[PDB]
RNA sequence: AUAUACCGCCAUCUUCAGCAAACCCUGAUGAAGGCUACAAAGUAAGCGCAAGUACCCACGUAAAGACGUUAGGUCAAGGUGUAGCCC
């Protein structure tokens, strides 16, 4: 009847069943779920099946200066106006449908590589235009509760950067996961580094650390050479602005400790001027290309050391077996050397 | 197909004292 | 923006940098008090060891 | 490809300008195909028209 | 646990009205009633058909103003009157609302035989108490 | 076009001058003697960061030398009549009880900020939310007794080191320096001490506040004519 | 038909006192965690308790009583998603 009759409101609210016990604990699929839709956007007040012309309501109060009296449209102009207002609302679904095309990252379902935008601007007139987001680990977290039980969380790990020496990373964990990723962008930039450059392309020499159970050691190499190292590194150089390095990763491969401890790496290396400071003497730079020309590239601000520092005839360096297993032509790797895409 | 996931339009804060 | 990283570096490492690579656009009013009359020792922190074996400390007794 | 999907992209010897994207500014070295993304029939019309 | 009437709370960016932020127990204490007749008075009669009048009215200007109201009608009978009482959006232009008050008025009157007279007070935007 | 003169004449003109407020005359080696500056904690106290500072250990109690203090003090008092001259906000901060009232009232008299109460997590690296977006943070934090009431570094000196805020600080032989960018070494207990840094920082505050003023008056009066 | 799709109205713990957005900090930036008043990292809008109010007061009794829990109850109040019947 017509006092059985609820709201839109009501009606929407049962039928999609947004709260409900299901929705609590993933006890429902989502690969259908119901959508809420409008049924008064394209209603006109004062169009009706009969196609009745209220004058100051559906139609113009006055035409030619005189009022307007009732009228009805004829079937041939009324069955018109339900094609077209058809037409309408296929139009509107249609566009809802349709997908903006979306750029991936490393796969095309993971999030790692991709980017989230620059920060939010600061309060007190600060701003971060210049900086880009990129995420490297999103991993689902769950926690026994007393009351809910297992319940799903985000952790969120994300790296910022202006690609010229500053760059940053932080972790957001919240529920929800768009709410991580304001966190850790938003604090990425509270917490960032300045890697040196050397010629702004590549790191000042080669790098071998150990964060915790993770190796890294990373090379020094030319222009041209291009990034060469784990996925996550090309990310985070990318911000850093290094074009040009090789990388290897060993032990365990954890996200979290290769990005600690790239960073931690990358800010414990002395340029060439500290060098010099440090042992009061010119740092000349021998290429190949150039022949025997040497090149000075630091010299000490203070007094210049006039004795030479003492030849070694064997120095007692602690060597890595993998690149001298290399330069002997003895590492066999079906994997090494082989044709990939521009970094 | 991937997951469709595309950034979402940022709320404006409605509450205010 | 500015540098939380308390045991990287100094205040006037991390200012000096961020400061010449852009991201600081003004810098602070001690900066320049610092660089005209700077400390003995640069403020970078450093974590406490024990002593271990043969290792003592230099302090002498004052007879 | 880059070449083929842009059909005003003439690979000619007097196109200098774009055959300067397909050679290291540093080593002088033609890149290989999977570099580029380019097909082997563009790839070695290319070597060509830089030879 | 009781939900009659009741707002759950939310985030926070969930805007309530004054009349939407109290329960049944204080209908009487931080609240007045949306309609006014003697049928619940003691020894008077005709409850069961002023309830009925209430019930379709508040349906007929629902649908009759779609999207156009703010909150609840508050109805109000004197004698043979019939005083309908509602805030409205700016949204629609006053053309459609004079329309609709006379068409309104007209049919209500005809429809219940008495002298049906509403009182529109239009307001910007939706008054907010709070937000849950 | 006005604006680097001012700056010039005012702001660069100080820094150029080993001693311009002159702070070298407000002590001497012999007035920290007499306020027991040079008298440490016990040798099983000694924190190993303070070892370079101890003149020795007189029968297990360390001895402070005062020959590095003088040269400590005079960076600090210079900083810190600078950072005055410039306007700036600073802040004194202790936690001993005993000098609380002391320290608090040498702030209102050199038109200084003081906190000898208990430190609520975030007054530095959360006042947006406990003060307001448009809050102003002190740009010089002089730390009277680096230390808390359970022997161990107030969280201040880590907390200004993360906004990058320069700190003074008098450490004990049993404090952890690291931290503090201008370290005076020195006693921290002795009542007759304490009230001479409190006499030093107020008197090279008041007189860089009052040197500001003539230095200003002077272009004020030379501009217009 | 399905209360194991739901709204709606409820039970229960509740003869409780906690829930929680947004920040901050710790743990080497792991899941996680976050107090000491002679105080040692927490600050907190909002909801609830509380307070008000009703009945014969300040008392007491009502009422109220969050977030969650038990896929608790109810498709047979009514409405309704899905599926099914239509001589
Ligand atoms: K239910
Ligand atoms: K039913
Ligand atoms: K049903
Ligand atoms: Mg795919
Ligand atoms: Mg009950
Ligand atoms: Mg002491
Ligand atoms: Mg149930
Ligand atoms: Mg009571
Ligand atoms: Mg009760
Ligand atoms: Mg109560
Ligand atoms: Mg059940």
């Amino acid at each position: 009847s017509f006092f059985t009759k609820l709201t839109a409101d009501e009606l929407w609210k049962g039928a999609l069943a947004e709260t409900g016990a299901g929705a609590k604990k993933g006890r429902g699929k989502r690969t259908k779920k119901k959508k809420r839709k409008d049924l008064n956007r394209g209603q006109i007040i004062g169009e009706g099946r009969y196609g009745f012309l209220w004058p100051g309501l559906n139609v113009p109060l006055m035409k030619n200066g005189a009022v307007q009296t009732i009228a009805q449209r004829s079937k041939e102009e009324q069955e018109k106006v339900e094609a077209d207002m058809i037409q309408q609302r296929e139009e509107w679904d249609r566009k809802k449908k349709m997908k903006v095309k979306r750029e991936r990252g490393w796969s095309g379902n993971s999030w790692g590589g991709i980017s989230l935008g620059p920060p939010d601007p600061g309060p007190c007139g600060e701003t971060y235009e210049d900086f880009d987001t990129r995420i490297l680990e999103v991993r689902n977290v769950f926690t026994m509760t007393a009351k809910e039980g297992r319940k799903k969380s985000i952790r969120v790990l994300v790296a910022v950067g202006n690609g010229k020496g500053a760059a940053g990373f932080s972790i957001g964990k919240a529920t929800d996961r768009m709410d991580a990723f304001r966190k850790a962008k938003n604090r990425a930039v509270h917490h960032l580094h300045y890697i040196e450059r050397y010629e702004d392309h590549t790191i000042f020499h080669d790098i071998s650390l150990r964060f915790k159970r993770t190796h890294i050691k990373m090379k020094k190499q030319p222009k041209g050479y291009g990034l060469r190292c784990h996925r996550a590194i090309i990310t985070i150089c990318r911000l850093i602005g290094i074009k040009d390095m090789y990388a290897k990763v060993s032990g365990s491969i954890n996200m979290l400790s290769l990005t600690q401890g790239l960073f931690r790496g990358l800010s414990r290396q002395e340029t060439h001027q500290q060098l010099a400071d440090k042992k009061g003497l010119h740092v000349v730079e021998i290429r190949e290309e150039c022949g025997p020309l040497p090149i000075v590239v630091a010299s000490p601000r203070g007094p210049l050391r006039k004795d030479p520092e003492p030849e070694d005839e064997v120095p007692d360096v602690k060597l890595d077996w993998e690149d001298v297993k290399t330069a002997q032509g003895m590492k066999r790797s079906v994997w090494s050397n082989l044709k990939r895409a521009a970094t | 197909r991937h997951t469709a996931f595309v950034i979402p339009k940022k709320n404006v804060p409605t509450s205010k004292r | 923006a500015g540098s939380r990283l308390e045991t990287v570096g100094s205040i006037f490492s991390r200012t000096r940098d961020l400061v010449r690579a852009g991201v600081l656009k003004e810098k602070p009013l001690w900066f320049d008090v610092y660089d005209a009359f700077p400390p003995l020792r640069e403020p970078v922190f450093q974590r406490p060891r024990v002593r271990y074996g043969k290792a003592k400390a230099p302090i002498q007794d004052i007879w | 490809c880059p070449i083929c999907r842009d059909h005003k992209l003439h690979v000619d010897f007097r196109n200098v300008k774009l055959l300067e994207q397909f050679v290291c500014a540093h080593t002088g070295i033609i890149f290989y195909a999977p570099y580029t993304g380019v097909c082997v029939k563009q790839h070695k019309r290319l070597t060509q028209a830089i030879q | 646990k009781n939900r009659a009437a009741r707002v759950r709370v939310s985030k926070g960016d969930k805007p309530v009205t004054y009349e939407e932020a109290h329960a049944p127990h204080y209908i009487a204490h931080r609240k007045g009633w949306l309609s006014l007749h003697t049928g619940n008075l003691d020894g008077e009669d005709h409850a069961a058909e002023r309830t009925v009048e209430d019930v379709f009215l508040r349906k007929f200007m629902w649908g009759t103003f779609p999207g156009c109201l703010a909150d609840q009608l508050v109805l109000k009978r004197r004698g043979n009157q019939l005083e309908i009482c509602a805030v409205v959006l700016r949204q629609l232009s006053p053309h459609k609302y004079y329309f609709l008050v006379g068409y309104s008025e007209t049919l209500l009157s005809y429809f219940y035989k008495c002298p049906v007279r509403l009182h529109l007070q239009t307001v910007p935007s939706k008054v907010v108490y709070k937000y849950l | 076009e006005d604006s680097t003169d001012f700056n010039d004449k005012i702001l660069n003109e100080p820094l150029k001058h080993s001693d311009f407020f002159n702070v070298k005359e407000l002590f001497s080696v012999r007035s920290l003697f007499d306020a027991r500056v040079h008298l440490g904690h016990k040798a099983g106290c000694r924190h190993r960061f303070m070892e370079p500072y101890i003149f020795g250990s007189r029968l297990d109690h360390d001895i402070i030398d005062l020959e590095q203090t003088a040269t400590h003090l005079q960076l600090a008092l210079n900083f810190t009549a600078h950072m005055a001259y410039r306007k700036g906000i600073i802040l004194f901060i202790s936690r001993n009880r005993q000098f609380s009232y002391l320290i608090e009232n040498m702030a209102r008299d050199c038109g200084e900020y003081a906190h000898t109460r208990y430190f609520r997590g975030g007054m530095l690296t959360n006042a947006r939310l406990l003060f307001g977006p448009t809050v102003r943070l002190p740009d010089l934090i002089i730390f009277l007794h680096t230390l808390n009431n359970i022997f161990e570094p107030h969280v201040a000196v880590r907390d200004a080191a993360k906004m990058n805020i320069p700190t003074v600080g008098i450490v004990d032989t049993n404090c952890n320096p690291c931290l503090i960018t201008y370290p005076v070494p020195g006693n921290d207990d002795s009542p007759l001490a304490v009230h001479l840094y409190c006499r030093l920082f107020q008197t090279a505050i008041t007189r860089a506040k009052e040197k500001r003023q003539q230095v200003e008056a002077l272009y004020r009066l030379q501009g217009q004519k």
